[PDB]
RNA sequence: UUGAGAGUUUGAUCCUGGCUCAGGACGAACGCUGGCGGCGUGCCUAAUACAUGCAAGUUGAGCGAUGAAGAUUGGUGCUUGCACCAAUUUGAAGAGCAGCGAACGGGUGAGUAACGCGUGGGGAAUCUGCCUUUGAGCGGGGGACAACAUUUGGAAACGAAUGCUAAUACCGCAUAAUAACUUUAAACAUAAGUUUUAAGUUUGAAAGAUGCAAUUGCAUCACUCAAAGAUGAUCCCGCGUUGUAUUAGCUAGUUGGUGAGGUAAAGGCUCACCAAGGCGAUGAUACAUAGCCGACCUGAGAGGGUGAUCGGCCACAUUGGGACUGAGACACGGCCCAAACUCCUACGGGAGGCAGCAGUAGGGAAUCUUCGGCAAUGGACGAAAGUCUGACCGAGCAACGCCGCGUGAGUGAAGAAGGUUUUCGGAUCGUAAAACUCUGUUGGUAGAGAAGAACGUUGGUGAGAGUGGAAAGCUCAUCAAGUGACGGUAACUACCCAGAAAGGGACGGCUAACUACGUGCCAGCAGCCGCGGUAAUACGUAGGUCCCGAGCGUUGUCCGGAUUUAUUGGGCGUAAAGCGAGCGCAGGUGGUUUAUUAAGUCUGGUGUAAAAGGCAGUGGCUCAACCAUUGUAUGCAUUGGAAACUG
RNA sequence: GAGGGCGCUUCCUAAGGUAAGACCGAUGACUGGGGUGAAGUCGUAACAAGGUAGCCGUAUCGGAAGGUGCGGCUGGAUCA
C-alpha cells in the first residue's frame, strides 16, 4: 500500500496489454500450411520475448494442436 | 518454615537426629491434652507417623521432599529402599550434622545457609545442596570464627561413618554413603513411599 | 437464570446483604435436605461481609484474618 | 536458494544456538530441513558440533552460510578445501 | 505399472471401467482379529474383455479420467462363467 | 509393567447393584495470606467493532532532476573583499522512471467430517528464479513516456491536455537448433507404450554495470537456457483420520466414449457431441459437530481424555465472488465488483477494514505495556556500505504455574510471668524459648568491580584460481577494526541489627487433631452417613491440636478407582436379561489325511517423529527445578527365508 | 494493411427478488399425562389361602382403587 499499487496497475496494465498484442496473435487462425505462417503461429510464444512471458511447456501444449496439423 | 517440634517431642517422644534431643518431661502436647490421656493410631496412622518423623524432624519441606521422593522413586531396582534413605545424607547440613559440629541439621542449615562456609568457590545459600562423595567441604575462616559456631559448631565433637573429619579447619569428605546398614529409625517405603508416591 | 433454569440456589450462612439487581456468583453446590436446588450460591464474595475468627477458615461469609 | 544458519535456543541470558542448513524461505525458528551441529560462541568458550559433511553436500548443491557459520568454515578449512576443488 | 490388486467385478458392462472386489483382512484393536474389507476400483478395460468370474490387475499410472484410477490391464487370472 | 477404599437399601448377612470419595493435572477463578530470586507461561473467551503507534523495501555501480557546493576562478562590489560574477560537482532528502521480496515475517481456527490431516509410492501427469553451475552471447535498431515541460479541472479525492529525456524499461527483427515440433530408422517399448540417431522451424541481452587496466583483455549479474543437482511446490492412489440408519433409496455431467479448450500436466480438469449408467442397507446421500497430526494430562498398563502454548500441514483474511500480474497469490496490509459499517461531502463524489504486534471499546475467570533497538540473529534488496523487521532479542504486568532459600540459629524448659482447661493439682511456650551467645538466606547501606552476552562484512598483509594478465578484482589462510538493551546486570567485599521478611486450611466420623462452648431441630454446618430439640469434638464460640506453604482451601473441567459395556477385564434360572417359536439369505465357524502355496503367520534388509518428547549421560541460569547437549529407545517401511498352524 | 484500447453482443456470473416446500429453534389461549408436597375427602383392595391368591395378553363395564369373562402359569395356598 505504499508503491505496490503501482507495481499492480503498471505490470498488470503493461503485460495485460501485451496479451491484448497476443490474443489475435494466437487466433486469426487460418489452417495455412506455410512455412512462414508457422513461423508466426509457432512464433506466437515468442513475439514479445521479456514481457512476453515465454512460459514453461506453454509452447509445448500450444503445440499439442498446432502441431497437430499444424497446416 | 522453622516450626517447633511438639510432634516430634511429643507426638512420638523422640525428636530424632535432624534435630537428636530428646526431649524433658511432659511428653503429651500440653495446653490442652497435656494433663490428659493418650492416643491410638492406624495404618494410616503410621504412614501418618513415619513420614513426619523422618520429614519434619529433619528440616524439609514437603514440595521438596515429595518432588525429590519422587525423584527417590525413579529406579525400579527391587528394593528402591536404599535409594531412598541413601537420600537422606546427601543434604549438606546432615553432612556437617554428621561431621558432629553442628547441634542440629538447622544450624548447619543457618551458618551455611548464610554464605558463611564457602564450599569450593560459591556463596552457599542451599544447605540441601545434593551431595557427591569423596568430594571435601571447603570452610571459610570468618565462619571458623563466627562466635555462634565458636560456640557450638567450632566447639568440637565426636563424628559418624562415611566421611572424612577436618577437625582442625572443619571440614569433612564423603567417603561412603550411610544406608539401612548405617542408619536405622523405623523407615518404611510402605509407609512414606505408601502415603504420598501414588498410595499404593 | 437466562436459560429457563431453575429460581433458586443456596444462601449459606446466617442473614444476607444483597437485593434484587445484584451480581450473583454461583457454587455449584448440592444439599439433599435442600429440595428442589441444583446449584449454590457464593457467600463469601465481593458483595459479602461478615464476622472473622470462624473456626472453619475465619473468612468465609464475607470475612478476612481480623486486621485486629 | 539454500542458506545455512543459527539457531537461537537458550535462556534470557544463556542463549544457544544451533546450526541449520535452510532456505531464504525458511523459517529460523519453525519449519526447517535438518539442523548441523549445536554452537555456543562466547561460552565455554567456542563450543561447537561440527562433523564438515553435509555442509559439503549442500555446497555441492550450494548454501549460504551465515557469519559465525562461515568463518566457522574459515575456522574449519572446507573453504581452503574450496580453493583444493578450485 | 507397480502395484497389484486382486478380486472379482461387480459390474462387467461398462466400457473402459471395472470395478473390482477386495479380500483384505485388516485388524480390529479390540477384538484382534484380521477382518475382510471389499475396497471397489473401476478403471481400465482393453476391449471390454467382460467376464464373470475373471480377475485384472491394476497399473499404478496415470488415471484414465475420473473415477477410473488405476489402469486395470491385466487379466492375470481368468475363470469360466460357471 | 502394575492394582487399597470409604459411607451407603443394613431387624441381621451375602450377592447383583447404583450412589459417595481420596490422587493428580488445569492458558481457571474466588475468601485469606500475598517475601525474595531464578525458570517458564497467560482473550481456552464475541473470525465483536476499532480513533491510538509500528509492522517490506532497496539501491544515485542506469537515469531525469531541485538544493548545497558557492565545488568562489571569472568586476570574485570595495563593505577593506565578497551583495555578486555565483568554476561545476561532496552534484543536497539527492524526489520519480528500474528490481527484488510483493506468496516474507506474523497471527486466527471462523469454517472445514475428507486426498484436508499423518505415513507410502509416482510423475509411465509435473514446475521451480532466488543457490551450486552447462553450452552461452551479452546482436539488433526504433519509439511515447514517469520526472520535467506543463495547462487545468475538481469541495476534496483524484485525474486530464502538453512534448521530451532516461532506462540497471519496452519492442520488431537475422544470430539460439538436443527447448517444442517439423525428420527418417529403430536397439527398447508396457492397455497405454518408453527410448538413440538418421530432414526441416521460433527467437537473446543491462553491445549494460562498476571498474580494471592491458599477450587490451579480467571479475558481480537477465533475457542466451540449459547441464544436472538442489530447494520449494503440483496432483493421483494405499493406509487410519466424529455422531445421528427415528442419518433410504441416492445420483443429471451423474457415469462411460469421442473431440476440443486448458494445465506444469493424463484427467467432464472443463466444454461440445454420442452413449445410461453408477452408488447404496457390510451405511450412499442429508443433519449436527470437528481444524488435523506429532504431541500432551491421567490411568500400572490397556487405555481414557485434550489438541493448549511448541513444531508440521490445512484453512482464513468485515462479508461474498471474480480475475490480471507475479516462476509461484486468487494475495492480512494487490486490484475490481457487490453488500455492511464508518468518515468527509457545498450531496455533485471519495476512502477503509487490528483473526499482525501493540493498544482501545465491548464480554467474561481471562491484563501481558499504547517501552527500546535490531548489535544476538532472521529476511529483503543494495557491488559493498547501507537500509528496514511489534520477527526476534530484551525490559515492564499476572503467585498464573515450577523450583529454590527464608523470616532466625545454638545453649538454656521451670510449667515457667503468660494464656487456657481445671476434680484446683497439672498443663501450653519444646529449644528465639523469659532470658543468654552469636549470625547475615532474602533484603540494609557503601559500593570495588560493574557479565563474556561480540562474528566479520571495513582496510592491510600473505596463499590459491594464479584468473592471455602480476594487474585490479575474486576465492578466504592473518592482523587492525565497532561488535550493548537488560548495566555498574547476576556474581563479590564491607553485612546491618535478630533486627525488615511465613500464614492458610482442617478437628463427629468419612482419614489422623477434642474440651470451655450461647445453644436447644435454634440459628447454622455438610461430598456420603448427616446433623443441632439443654451441657453438640458436627454448629457460633476460645484453647489445644491435624496437614501444608508463599501458597492454603473452594468449586468449574478431565482421568483413575469404575471390571460402571467387563478384548485385556462381564452377566443372562429367580436379583437386568434367552427373541414367541421355525426357516436357511448373507455372514460366521470348520471330520481326518497327501502335497503345493507363504496369503496371514515368524526371521533378516528397507521406510520412522527435521524436531521437540521418554531411558541414560553430560554441562549449566548455580546445585536448584528445569534448560542446553549427547546418544539410546519406534507396523511408520519394504524385502530373502520357514511349510509347523490357518487360509 | 496487421494488431491495438475503445469500438461491441453473448457466455458463466457475486448479490437481490420470486415460489413451494422441508428441517430446526423460539413461541402459544386452553389442554393431556407424570412427579412433588397435606396431614382433605372416596374406598378396599395388593400384601397371610391379606381377606374373591393371583400374574399375564386380550375384550369389556366401572369416580376410583377395581370388577366380569376368554385362555395360560405359580412368581399359590389347607394341601388338594
Amino acid at each position: 500500500a505504499i508503491k505496490r499499487a503501482e507495481l499492480n496497475k503498471i505490470a498488470n496494465e503493461r503485460n495485460a496489454q501485451q496479451k491484448s498484442a497476443m490474443r489475435t496473435l494466437i487466433k486469426k487462425f487460418e489452417a495455412a500450411p506455410s512455412e512462414e505462417l508457422y513461423r508466426a503461429a509457432s512464433s506466437t510464444i515468442d513475439k514479445a520475448a521479456s514481457k512476453g512471458l515465454i512460459h514453461a511447456n506453454k509452447a509445448s501444449r500450444d503445440k499439442a494442436r498446432l502441431a497437430a496439423k499444424l497446416g | 518454615y522453622t516450626g517447633p517440634s511438639w510432634k516430634q517431642s511429643r507426638r512420638y517422644g523422640i525428636s530424632l537426629t535432624g534435630s537428636g534431643k530428646e526431649i524433658a518431661r511432659r511428653n503429651y502436647v500440653p495446653g490442652q491434652h497435656g494433663p490428659n490421656n493418650r492416643s491410638k493410631l492406624s495404618e494410616y496412622g503410621l504412614q501418618l507417623a513415619e513420614k513426619q518423623k523422618l520429614r519434619f524432624t529433619y528440616g524439609l519441606s514437603e514440595r521438596q521432599f515429595r518432588n525429590l521422593y519422587v525423584a527417590a522413586t525413579k529406579v525400579k531396582e527391587g528394593t528402591v529402599g536404599y535409594n531412598f534413605m541413601t537420600l537422606l545424607e546427601q543434604r549438606l547440613d546432615n553432612v556437617v550434622y554428621r561431621l558432629g559440629l553442628a547441634t542440629t541439621r538447622r544450624q548447619a542449615r543457618q551458618f551455611v545457609n548464610h554464605g558463611h562456609i564457602l564450599v569450593d568457590g560459591k556463596r552457599v545459600d542451599i544447605p540441601s545442596f545434593r551431595v557427591q562423595p569423596g568430594q571435601v567441604i571447603s570452610v571459610r575462616e570468618k565462619s571458623m570464627k563466627v562466635p555462634a559456631i565458636l560456640e557450638a559448631v567450632e566447639a568440637t565433637k565426636g563424628r559418624a561413618n562415611f566421611v572424612s573429619f577436618d577437625a582442625d579447619k572443619l571440614e569433612g569428605t564423603l567417603v561412603r554413603l550411610p544406608e539401612r546398614d548405617e542408619i536405622n529409625p523405623e523407615i518404611n517405603d510402605a509407609l512414606i513411599v505408601e502415603f504420598y508416591n501414588k498410595m499404593m | 437464570l437466562s436459560n429457563l433454569m431453575e429460581v433458586t440456589a443456596y444462601i449459606p450462612g446466617i442473614g444476607h446483604n444483597l437485593q434484587e439487581h445484584s451480581v450473583v456468583l454461583l457454587r455449584g453446590g448440592r444439599v439433599k435436605d435442600l429440595p428442589g436446588v441444583r446449584y449454590h450460591i457464593v457467600r463469601g464474595a465481593l458483595d459479602t461481609a461478615g464476622v472473622a475468627d470462624r473456626k472453619q477458615s475465619r473468612s468465609k461469609y464475607g470475612a478476612k484474618k481480623p486486621k485486629a | 536458494s539454500v542458506k545455512i544458519r543459527l539457531t537461537r535456543m537458550g535462556s534470557k541470558k544463556k542463549p544457544f544456538y544451533r546450526i541449520n542448513v535452510a532456505d531464504s524461505r525458511a523459517p529460523r525458528d519453525g519449519k526447517f530441513i535438518e539442523t548441523v551441529g549445536t554452537y555456543n560462541p562466547l561460552v565455554t568458550e567456542n563450543q561447537v558440533t561440527l562433523k564438515e559433511e553435509r555442509v559439503l553436500e549442500w555446497l555441492s548443491n550450494g548454501a549460504q552460510p551465515s557469519d559465525t557459520v562461515r568463518n566457522l568454515l574459515s575456522k574449519a578449512g572446507v573453504m581452503k578445501k574450496f580453493h583444493e576443488s578450485k | 505399472q507397480r502395484k497389484v490388486y486382486q478380486g472379482r467385478v461387480v459390474s462387467d458392462k461398462m466400457d473402459k471401467t471395472i470395478t473390482v472386489v477386495v479380500e483384505t483382512k485388516r485388524n480390529h484393536p479390540v477384538y484382534g482379529k484380521r477382518i475382510n474389507y471389499s475396497k471397489k476400483y473401476k478403471a481400465h478395460d482393453e476391449n471390454n474383455s467382460a467376464k464373470t468370474g475373471d480377475i485384472v490387475r491394476i497399473m499404478e499410472t496415470r488415471p484414465l479420467s475420473k473415477d477410473k484410477h488405476f489402469r486395470l490391464v491385466e487379466i492375470v487370472e481368468e475363470a469360466v462363467i460357471i
